[PDB]
């Protein structure tokens, strides 16, 4: 089992969340059978410097061998201090510090949630963070990672556990950059797999029939008609969640309400008001 | 003598906290509690339509997002003059409290229970501290992972309950000024009440069982974490359509004193936080936050709120000893079985065992049954087919005031609308109750406080410094924004 660690920044905790919502395999079967975790502020046993120090062993352990998952955008302005993760030696750790510490030195580098790949919410209009994405961060620090956006705010448990999956298969068939190779073959121009993001919202929705027709409903809970009007975005969208859908398949965001294309780049600002055409 | 022990990250939590803890004579003296991260939400809600509000405000936390839908919507039906239909205020109900059981069994098993038990052989679990104190019997930390393992499907059913009528889960698409999106249907109904039962039997069978097993052989840890022993509670979960009952009703509790909640009463205090001076000491419906990262002496991302100028602490105990509600059957066996203890209601176990390290974790395990109740309560009420949304129109200029019981405390939005956009949004979470620093007159936030006097018997392995944080259920997302 590769290692695997978990850091969040700018974060709300909702990737981590939404992963142990993943039905098969749960989020058990991933632990304990795919991934070695060796780090993850919010679900580890140790803490402080200690926890800190396990994960620079492993990661000069198995330099080029760990894989590194960044949750939440990286703040740069104030030196980092927007964004502070951690102390060692009497030396406390932005996020900038740690992404520099570490990105370097991984096999791939997972950019999960809107945040950490496009830059999201705390980099939206209104924020003086200087929040920004992980792969713009990491060029602009000369850092040539390979880096992969899971994108969602959340993601669906399947487009993160499916996507570690397809790369260590990649990594089985081809050995590492072999397979490292073929992962980044498998994305679109915004960094995304294929596999989840390669289909439109629109596209692909049950009430299109509805969209063309030109009946929209007028409240929320009229569940006949198109939702275009209500302010649905699946026209500029690129997620297949009309399939499969959200927790253990129960519902999902065009059904219930809206959808707000909460895996595009430009989510939140582009995609507002949510609920207006 | 006096060393100091810093522990940064906290982990087993919700986001980022330092916590600075001084030591002599094997007990905390002195400590000091750092938010680390900053987003600031305050200012990039500004300018918006205030409907957006109901979405941005979830990405704030990422477990406790519906009380933040919850909080919002209910400040922009004020600020909209929207009347919730009734079913909507059920079903908003249904939606909420569905998450509190997510949220608190997540938090014992998931972020807690690794205080008391050695998991498995395999990272995460391993490496942990070599004294760690772990006293269960090779059998019962047996039993403690088997549920641990079980917890992770219980806790992702509450979000099937949460998404039939939210639509999804993290961040909802369902709760929207007017009332809620999606009409229950009878078929869902069943959905949602299927698991609800699976999850009502696991909480009554397991969880509520093994909090107070674990709790009697840790007996010590009712005798510490007591801090001002104040606490709050705002009202969450509304009964009636008018505004006066509700499952938790308002209160604060100071010096043995209960009084009524006074909202006006609030101001946050930044001496201490990386916020510009000229904004101390304000009240919420007059609140700017204007980061200062840089400002001497400042040393966390979230404010120091206070109630009357006392520092209270919020969250499941404090809801549960405002309301003193009669406490659940398994919860008065085991008190006979392994305390040997009589009591019926909840200020029966007292104020110091109730306001302790191992008395919250309770008070969170009792409340999750008192949950049980409200849920099948309002499944009673709720009424499949009849409308839950009601579609206002964006006021010019508003103000309005959404206060709720978030799982881990009392939570408020405010709003202030100018040419129909966001001129104005502010945010008193739970976890700026429990996790501020210091105020203007030096006076300890009430975590800070319930920190002092812990064993810290082995500095290597302060063990009990994060066993104390964590049974408050912190969320330092909540507490910055
Ligand atoms: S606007 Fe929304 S509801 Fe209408 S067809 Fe497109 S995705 Fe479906
Ligand atoms: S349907 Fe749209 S709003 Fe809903 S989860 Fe998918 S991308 Fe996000
Ligand atoms: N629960 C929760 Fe989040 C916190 N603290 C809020 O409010
Ligand atoms: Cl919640
Ligand atoms: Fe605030
Ligand atoms: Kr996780
Ligand atoms: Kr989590
Ligand atoms: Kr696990
Ligand atoms: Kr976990
Ligand atoms: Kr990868
Ligand atoms: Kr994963
Ligand atoms: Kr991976
Ligand atoms: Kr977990
Ligand atoms: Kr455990
Ligand atoms: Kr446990
Ligand atoms: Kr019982
Ligand atoms: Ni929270
Ligand atoms: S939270």
């Amino acid at each position: 089992r590769p290692p695997v660690f978990w850091l969040q920044g700018q974060g709300c905790t909702g990737c981590s969340v939404t992963l142990l919502n993943s039905v098969h395999p749960s989020i058990a079967d991933v632990l304990l059978k795919v991934i070695s975790l060796e780090f993850h502020p919010t679900v580890m046993a140790w803490e402080g410097e200690h926890a800190i120090e396990h994960m620079r062993k492993v990661a000069e352990k198995f330099k080029g061998k760990f894989f590194l998952v960044i949750e939440g955008s990286v703040p740069v302005e104030a030196d980092g201090k927007y964004c502070i993760i951690g102390e060692a030696n009497h030396h406390e750790i932005s996020m900038v510090d740690a992404l520099k510490e570490f990105g370097p030195n991984a096999a791939a580098v997972l950019a999960v949630g809107t945040c950490a790949a496009y830059g999201g919410i705390p980099a939206a209009e209104g924020s003086e963070t200087g929040a920004t994405a992980v792969s713009k961060f990491l060029g602009d620090n000369g850092i040539k990672t390979p880096v992969v956006n899971i994108p969602g705010c959340p993601p669906h448990p399947d487009w993160i556990v499916g996507t570690v999956v397809l790369a260590l298969d990649a990594i089985k068939k081809n050995g590492l950059e072999g397979g490292l190779a073929e992962v980044v073959k498998v994305l679109d121009s915004d960094g995304r797999p294929t596999p989840f993001f390669g289909r439109n919202i629109h596209e692909n929705c049950p009430y299109l029939d509805k969209y063309d027709e030109g009946v929209m409903s007028a409240t929320f809970t009229d569940k006949v008609g198109c939702r275009y009007d209500l302010g649905c975005k699946g026209p500029m969208t690129m997620a297949d969640c009309f399939e499969r859908k959200w927790n253990g398949g129960v519902n999902w965001c065009v059904q219930n309400a809206v959808c707000i294309g909460c895996v595009e780049p430009d989510f939140p600002d582009g995609k507002s008001p949510f609920y207006q055409a | 003598g006096r060393t100091t022990i810093a522990i940064d990250p906290v982990t087993r939590i919700e986001g980022h906290l330092k916590a600075e803890v001084v030591v002599e004579n094997g007990k905390v003296v002195d400590a000091r509690l750092s938010g680390g991260m900053y987003r600031g939400f305050e200012t990039i809600l500004r300018g918006r339509d205030p409907r957006d509000a109901s979405q941005i405000v979830q990405r704030i936390c990422g477990v406790c997002p519906t009380a933040h839908s919850t909080a919002s919507v209910l400040a922009l039906d004020e600020a909209f003059g929207a009347k919730v239909p009734n079913n909507g205020r059920i079903t908003r109900n249904l939606i909420f409290g569905a998450n509190y059981l997510q949220s608190h069994i997540l938090h014992f098993y998931h972020l807690s229970a690794q205080d008391f038990v050695q998991g498995p052989d395999t990272a995460p679990f391993v490496p942990r501290f070599p004294k760690s104190d772990l006293r269960l019997s090779k059998e019962l930390n047996k039993a403690g992972v088997d549920q641990y393992i079980e917890a992770l499907e219980v806790r992702r059913i509450c979000h099937e309950m949460v998404a039939l009528f939210g639509g999804r889960m993290p961040h909802v698409q369902g709760q929207v000024v007017g009332g809620a999106t999606e009409i229950p249907t009878k078929e869902k109904l069943v959905e949602y009440a299927a698991r609800f039962k699976k999850v009502r039997d696991f909480v009554e069978q397991k969880y509520v069982p093994v909090v107070y097993t674990i709790g009697s052989k840790y007996k010590d840890m009712f005798k510490v974490g007591q801090g001002f022993k104040a606490a709050l509670c705002v009202g969450a979960f509304p009964l009636d359509n008018s505004g006066k009952k509700h499952l938790f009703m308002p209160g604060v509790y100071a010096k043995g004193k209960d009084m009524p909640f006074d909202p006006s009463k609030i101001k946050e205090y930044v001496k201490y936080s990386w916020f510009a001076e000229e904004t101390t000491g304000l009240n919420y419906k007059e609140g700017k936050t204007i980061p200062a990262p840089d400002k001497a002496g400042a040393y966390s991302f979230v404010k120091a709120p206070r109630y009357d100028g006392l520092s209270l602490e919020v969250g499941p105990l404090a809801r549960m000893w405002v309301n003193n509600p009669e406490l659940s059957p398994v919860g008065k066996k085991l008190l006979k079985d392994l305390f040997g203890i009589s009591a019926k209601k909840f200020r029966d176990l007292g104020e110091e065992a109730a306001f302790s390290l191992m008395g919250r974790h309770v008070a969170r395990a009792e409340e999750t049954y008192y949950m049980l109740g409200a849920i099948e309560g309002w499944l009673k009420e709720i009424k499949a087919g009849e409308d839950t949304v009601v579609m206002p129109a964006v006021p010019a200029s508003a103000e309005g005031t959404g206060f709720t019981e978030a799982p881990r405390g009392s939570l408020l939005h405010y709003v202030k609308v100018k040419d129909s956009k966001i001129d104005n949004y502010q945010i008193v979470s739970a976890s700026l109750w429990n996790c501020n620093p210091r105020d203007d007159m030096g006076q300890r936030g009430a975590v800070e406080e319930a920190l002092i006097g812990i064993p810290v018997d082995d500095i290597q392995n302060p063990v009990n410094v994060a066993r104390l944080i964590r049974a408050f259920d912190p969320x330092l997302a909540c507490a910055v924004h």
